[PDB]
């Protein structure tokens, strides 16, 4: 085991004026060509999701990609109210790799159902990694990986309530959100979400929770208040802060049969003054463009926190943009030849 | 506060010349922070310069605007017949956003004199209960004039209302109308009835009159 | 976070302030 | 997108009015509202206004401690309430948000000017304090280049039209402006020069028309005195 310099590995196109693309130039480089997967024999490797400097090595590094690209008309932290330039960008996540450099390679937890902390058997090693999509977003994990056996329960301490717990879903469930065209305030816009797709999966971790906390009841409430980012959806799509009520989607009407199968359409708003996940502070931004402005994405995870005899109620939760990367770099860890 | 005070009270110039309005503030305002409004008597103000520099949507090229700390200005390359109003500026840095005074872009044209007429009481008005002479100016620039009534050489005071009419569209002169409120106990008992004009086109102080009845 | 702000704003609704990373959570 | 204001109210010495500012499409999220004001021939007069990137409301020291600037929740329609009317509230209420608002993104014009700019301004609202009522005007004639006009007298409220000779005198006629009175009523005079020739062929009327009190007077001026 060791903590080294995990650089930046890059898959972008030298001539896109996509953002995501002219900044991987710079701080990512080239995958490796035919990455290495050899099985290690008999190995018995000790992994902590909350500990493993690839996802400092990240949140460190995405924050130059929203310096660089995301430049806010004003920003206003503590004291000082800064100005610079609002250019409207071309802005889609494309997947980064962390690859390590000679003499560390990364084991990677083969095993199905490991939960983040303990022992992994199926141990590999490799070079790079599974693309990592940097999409910072509250209360949903969007366009990441699914789980491969069953639903999975990933928090650093249970009994610790104020410690966001991450939902790893066996199933995707897509969200489609658009801002329309004429078809009337510019500002608003809606989030499509299958409803039985939905509830279907809002059932199975229903009953998945219930494994964790003792065989007892289940509540899905919604957040008590304080900053919009938290108590509503937030995402960036294509250069828009989307903010998105999710009372619908944890309902616990919806979890026998009654009215729920049809189509759950999200109002949601675009802001302009948002609060700011680099640091402490709030920034500003121009109004949207002309046109449609679409986001298919893949709800691939759940932020949830808990209030904390029997009912146990649930929040959506995030903030802690840590632990989105949290949801993608569990299986990974760096150690040492040398 | 932050007082602003614009100058002058009335600029006079003829379409096609130059305006040039001047906005000085007691006080520093953060340069990128003051407004000009245009309000044509009649209707809403609106936007014509935000930022001291910047125009507003829409608004022609004519209307420059400039200035920096407590030294502001509204430039107008040449004036057109829509653009003779009231202009006011709004520092809006540090609240309370004050306003100025206001500045009137009036028509020059040449000096005139008053067509002055005098009116007595209806007839049919004095069946009911109170007197009211009018003493009409008429097509007359510039827009300074002023008028004290006399009974009987009684140097009236506090018993009259004027008013005056927006700049005329055609002949670019004003009107104005004094009006002596008199109940009638204290209009039969007099006679003599006279309004006096004092303006700077007259050579002398000119009077119209009339004795009851 | 800015948690001061955070606890003055949720004593507005009854509750504590807490803060999620960057951000300010109730209860 | 324009602004809708509320009605010309007429209230008494000791009441409090609230006008709305209802947008047509989008919201005040970004920049917010500002309340201004216009006294009878007078000058423009800050209020207050909402400043939402600090989350702030703020007024002037003339209008603290009984006015109130509100939203709704989404920020579509604006109310100001002004708690113990007088007459020197007497005055006109207008209303102006900012135009970079929705409409779009422009290449274009600067969006790093946080403060609310105030080019979209409302209808007007008009608001009269008065103790009095609905009163019928007087039209009584001022009778005789020549001059002569028709005068409109004590009436309430605000507004009346007086047109001469079925709108067809239109050359060299004035109507003045209305003067409130201490009797708190109002009065104003129209009047119109002519050839002196022609008093003595020609019949002059002025209809004046008041509509809160549903008057109608077409008046007959005519020369000849002693
Ligand atoms: C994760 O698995 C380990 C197995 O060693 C177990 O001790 C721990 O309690 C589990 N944590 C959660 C949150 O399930
Ligand atoms: C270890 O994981 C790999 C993942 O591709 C899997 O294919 C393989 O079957 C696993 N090993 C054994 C012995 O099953
Ligand atoms: C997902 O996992 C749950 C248990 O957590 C299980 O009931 C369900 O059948 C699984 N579905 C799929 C598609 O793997
Ligand atoms: C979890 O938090 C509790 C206090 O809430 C603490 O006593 C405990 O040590 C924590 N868990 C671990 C593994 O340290
Ligand atoms: C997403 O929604 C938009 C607007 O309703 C639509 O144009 C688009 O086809 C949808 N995408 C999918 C994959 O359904
Ligand atoms: C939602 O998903 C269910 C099952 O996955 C499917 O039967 C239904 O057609 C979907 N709804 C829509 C609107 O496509
Ligand atoms: C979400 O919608 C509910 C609907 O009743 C509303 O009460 C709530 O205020 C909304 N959330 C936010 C953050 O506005
Ligand atoms: C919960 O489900 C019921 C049943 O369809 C629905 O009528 C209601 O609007 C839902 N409420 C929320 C807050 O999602
Ligand atoms: C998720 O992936 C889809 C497909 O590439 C993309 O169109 C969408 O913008 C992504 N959403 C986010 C939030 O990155």
């Amino acid at each position: 085991d060791a903590d080294t310099t995990l650089f930046c590995a890059s898959d972008a196109k030298a001539h896109e004026t996509e953002v995501h693309n002219v900044w991987a130039t710079h701080a990512c480089v080239p995958t490796d060509p035919n990455p290495q997967e050899i099985h290690l024999e008999n190995v018995t490797e000790n992994f902590n999701m909350w500990k493993n400097n690839m996802v400092e090595q990240m949140q460190e590094d995405v924050i130059s990609l929203w310096d660089q690209s995301l430049q806010p008309c004003v920003k206003l932290t503590g004291g000082s109210v800064i100005k610079q330039a609002c250019p409207k960008i071309s802005f889609d996540p494309i997947p980064i790799h962390y690859c390590t450099p000679a003499g560390y390679v990364i084991l990677k937890c083969n095993d199905k159902n490991f939960n983040g902390t303990g022992p992994c058997k199926n141990v590999s090693s490799v070079q790079c990694t599974h693309g990592i999509k940097p999409v910072v977003s509250t209360q949903l994990l969007l366009n990441g990986s699914l789980a491969e056996e069953e639903i999975i329960i990933r928090s650093e301490n249970l009994t610790n309530n104020a410690k966001t717990i991450i939902v790893h879903l066996n199933k995707s469930v897509e969200i489609n959100c658009t801002r329309p065209s004429n078809g009337g305030d510019i500002r608003k816009a809606y989030c499509e979400i299958n409803g039985t797709k939905w509830n279907k999966v809002l059932k199975q971790v229903t009953e998945k929770l219930k494994e964790h906390f003792n065989n007892k009841t289940i509540i899905f409430q919604p957040p008590s208040g304080g900053d919009l980012e938290i108590t509503m959806h937030s995402f960036n799509c294509r250069g828009e802060f989307f903010y998105c009520n999710t009372t619908q989607l944890f309902n616990n009407t919806c979890i026998t049969m009654k009215g729920c199968n049809g189509t759950i359409t999200l109002p949601c708003k675009i802001k302009q003054i948002i609060n700011m996940w680099q640091g402490t502070g709030q920034a500003m931004y121009a109004p949207p463009i002309d046109g449609k402005i679409n986001c298919v994405s893949n709800i691939t995870g759940i932020l949830l926190t808990r209030d904390g005899t029997s009912n146990e109620t649930f929040r959506p939760g995030g903030g802690n943009i840590k632990d989105n990367w949290r949801s993608e770099l569990y299986k990974y860890k760096v150690v040492q030849i040398e | 506060e932050i007082v602003m005070m614009q100058s002058p009270g009335t600029l006079s110039l003829s379409p096609g010349e130059r305006a040039t309005l001047s906005c000085r503030a007691s006080q520093s305002v953060s340069s990128s922070y003051l407004a000009w409004y245009q309000q044509k008597p009649g209707q809403a103000p609106r936007l014509l310069i935000y930022g001291a520099s910047s125009r507003a949507t829409g608004i022609p090229d004519r209307f420059s605007g400039s200035g920096s700390g407590t030294d502001f200005t509204l430039t107008i390359s040449r004036l057109e017949p829509e653009d003779f109003a009231v202009y006011y500026c709004q520092q809006y840095g540090s609240s309370p956003e004050t306003f100025g005074q206001g500045t009137k872009v009036e028509i020059k044209r040449t000096v005139a004199a008053p067509s002055v007429f005098i009116f007595p009481p209806s007839d049919e008005q004095l069946k009911s209960g109170t007197a009211s002479v009018v003493c009409l100016l008429n097509n007359f620039y510039p827009r300074e004039a002023k008028v004290q009534w006399k009974v009987d050489n009684a140097l009236q005071s506090g018993n009259s209302q004027e008013s005056v009419t927006e700049q005329d569209s055609k002949d670019s002169t004003y009107s104005l109308s004094s009006t002596l409120t008199l109940s009638k106990a204290d209009y039969e008992k007099h006679k003599v009835y006279a309004c006096e004009v004092t303006h700077q086109g007259l050579s002398s102080p000119v009077t119209k009159s009339f004795n009851r009845g | 976070x800015n948690l001061h702000f955070c606890q003055l704003r949720c004593k507005s609704l009854g509750l504590l302030g807490r803060c999620a990373x960057t951000y300010c959570a109730c209860v | 997108v324009q602004l809708v204001q509320s009605g010309a109210e007429v209230k008494k010495p000791g009441s409090s009015v609230k006008v709305s500012c209802r947008a047509s499409r989008g919201t005040f999220s970004s920049y917010g509202i500002t309340w201004v004001r216009q006294a009878p021939g007078q000058g423009l007069e800050w209020m207050g206004g909402i400043i939402p990137i600090f989350d702030v409301t703020n007024y002037a020291q003339n209008f603290q401690g009984r006015v109130a600037i509100t939203t709704d929740a989404e920020m579509s329609t604006a109310y100001m309430e002004l708690r113990s009317l007088k007459s020197e509230d007497s005055a006109v209420y207008y209303c102006a948000s900012d135009s970079r608002d929705f409409s779009y993104y422009e290449p274009g014009t600067s969006y790093s000017h946080y403060y609310n700019i105030m080019d979209v301004w409302g209808q007007g609202t008009t608001v009269t304090v008065s103790s009095a009522s609905t009163k019928g005007p007087s039209v009584f004639p001022l009778a005789p280049t020549a001059a002569l006009g028709c005068l409109v007298k004590d009436y309430f409220p605000e507004p009346v039209t007086v047109s001469w000779n079925s709108g067809a005198l239109t050359s060299g006629v004035h109507t003045f402006p209305a003067v409130l009175q201490s009797s708190g009523l109002y009065s104003l005079s129209s009047v119109v020069t002519v050839p002196s020739s022609s008093l003595g062929t020609q019949t002059y009327i002025c209809n004046v028309n008041h509509k809160p009190s549903n008057t109608k007077v077409d008046k007959r001026v005519e020369p000849k005195s002693c």
